[PDB]
């Protein structure tokens, strides 16, 4: 697990810095994204690959990666800056995506649509899905968070585009189905056997390859484009 | 007594697809029985080198004991080894075959490596390992941090040098990858070294046997 600093001042024009300290198993041997989020609207892809920018991302987000220690780093600090940031990355041991606990700064093209907010008991089970249009889910693999309120990112799991085989994060293997059809360019999340634990907004986001020929975990290099979420309470 | 193979091919079971520990650990045959249409052989696309000729080999056997000739937790300390594949998938989850380790990257780095063993289990010993192509150099960067990688595997009878052929194919099983699998046959005495910066698909078991 990755190691933010809870919290962050900065003052306009400014220079700030988040920094986030992990093990080898992660960091330090996978690459490092950063996200943004905003409230009311989905994490934003900044950084991913350690340093990369992906497009429609201003010079002033940088990202370096130092031994087990990644950074994101803001350099002409808007207003609009203030929200929470977020560090990424696998861990082999755990084979998993990781999130940081998150770290809140404060001052002074393809399509995902998911669907069916809405509202559940406990003991039950819900089924979110999440459909593509000018783009696919054929290349690239699918992730899916959620985010309790006031509470860090939780990755679910994943559908690596080979077989359309599933991986679901260890706190979830049992309760988690992720399914596919390709007919629809939909994707699905099915969670089972409910409970407070679980009300959250959940997330359906496609993750930038690193590699499409190697291991599973080089699919999940980072999650540029996102679904709106959907709400879910129990 | 023959030995049955299932719905296995030659190269599955011998190079441990998932869907090949099935079976009834054996250690004499006579004959191999195999269908001709094996469902499960190479999870992961590519070329089997010298196919035939280890099939023969193969077909008749006195003795056989497998053994881990790289043991996963001491051999690879500056390389990662966990890495598994949905192409290998056993159950419906990503996995490996037994007897090959895909060793990538650890801590932004690949370390030339070179491992060697010597036989002293008196005697032959069957040894299997794998070289990645992978469709780009994107690929390359992300699993081995270099451009350029080279595998070389040596011995008194065995002397090789792969470069790893980077570019388009087809889609096998869903993958573009291609591993192309080696093997040779270590005589009890003799001395067989791996050299690599990248793309080596590592041995972890192997055979020791005989054929009559
Ligand atoms: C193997 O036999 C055929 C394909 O070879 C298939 O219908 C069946 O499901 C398989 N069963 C075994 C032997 O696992
Ligand atoms: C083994 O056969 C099954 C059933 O045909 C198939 O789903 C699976 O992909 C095969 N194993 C490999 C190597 O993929
Ligand atoms: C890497 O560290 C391992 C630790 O056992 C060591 O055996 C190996 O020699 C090192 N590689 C080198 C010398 O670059």
């Amino acid at each position: 697990v990755l190691t933010q600093p809870l919290s962050a001042p900065g003052t306009p024009g400014q220079r700030v810095t988040i920094s986030c300290s992990g093990s080898s198993s992660n960091v330090g041997t996978n690459a490092v994204d950063w996200y943004q989020r905003l409230p009311g609207t989905a994490p934003k892809l900044l950084i991913y690959y350690n340093n990369q920018r992906p497009s429609g991302v201003p010079d002033r987000f940088s990202g370096s990666k130092s031994g087990t220690s990644a950074s994101l780093a803001i350099s002409g600090l808007r207003s609009e800056d203030e929200a929470d940031y977020y560090c990424a990355t696998w861990d082999n041991s755990l084979n998993d995506r990781v999130f940081g606990g998150g770290t809140k700064l404060t001052v002074l093209q393809v399509q995902l649509v998911q669907s069916g907010a809405e509202v559940r008991k406990p003991g039950s089970s819900v089924k979110v899905s999440c459909k593509a249009s000018r783009g696919t889910f054929s290349n690239h693999a699918v992730s899916w968070v959620r985010q309790a309120p006031g509470h860090g990112l939780e990755w679910l799991g994943g559908l690596i585009p080979i077989f359309s085989t599933p991986h679901y994060a260890q706190k979830f293997q049992g309760r988690v189905t992720i399914t596919a059809d390709e007919s629809t360019n939909t994707v699905h999340m099915e969670l089972s056997s409910l409970r407070s634990e679980d009300t959250a907004v959940y997330y359906c986001a496609r993750e930038i390859p690193g590699a499409t020929s190697g291991p599973d975990h080089f699919f999940f290099y980072g999650m540029d484009v996102w679904g709106q979420g959907t709400t879910v309470a129990v | 007594a023959p030995l049955q193979l299932g719905n296995c091919s030659v190269a599955g079971w011998i190079l441990g697809n998932p869907e090949c520990e099935l079976l009834i650990s054996r250690e004499s045959w006579s004959y191999i029985v195999e269908k001709p249409n094996p469902e499960n052989g190479t999870c992961y696309p590519g070329h089997f080198a010298d196919y035939e000729e280890l099939r023969e080999q193969l077909s008749s056997v006195s003795s056989f004991e497998r053994f881990e000739i790289f043991p996963k937790e001491s051999s690879w300390p500056n390389h990662t080894t966990t890495g598994v594949s949905a192409s290998c998938s056993h159950n419906g989850e990503s996995s490996f075959y037994k007897n090959l380790l895909w060793l990538t990257g650890k801590n932004g780095l690949y370390p030339n490596l070179s491992k060697s063993y010597a036989n002293n289990k008196e005697k032959e010993v069957l040894v299997l390992w794998g070289v990645h192509h992978p469709p780009n150099i994107g690929d390359q960067r992300a699993l081995y941090h270099t451009e350029n990688a080279y595998v070389s595997v040596v011995s008194s009878h065995y002397s090789r040098k792969f470069t790893p052929e980077i570019a388009k194919r087809p889609k096998v099983r869903d993958q573009e990858g291609r591993i192309n699998y080696y093997w040779t046959l270590l005589e009890p005495g003799d001395t067989i070294i791996f050299e690599a910066n990248g793309n080596l698909i590592a041995p972890r078991y192997a055979f020791a046997l005989s054929r009559g």
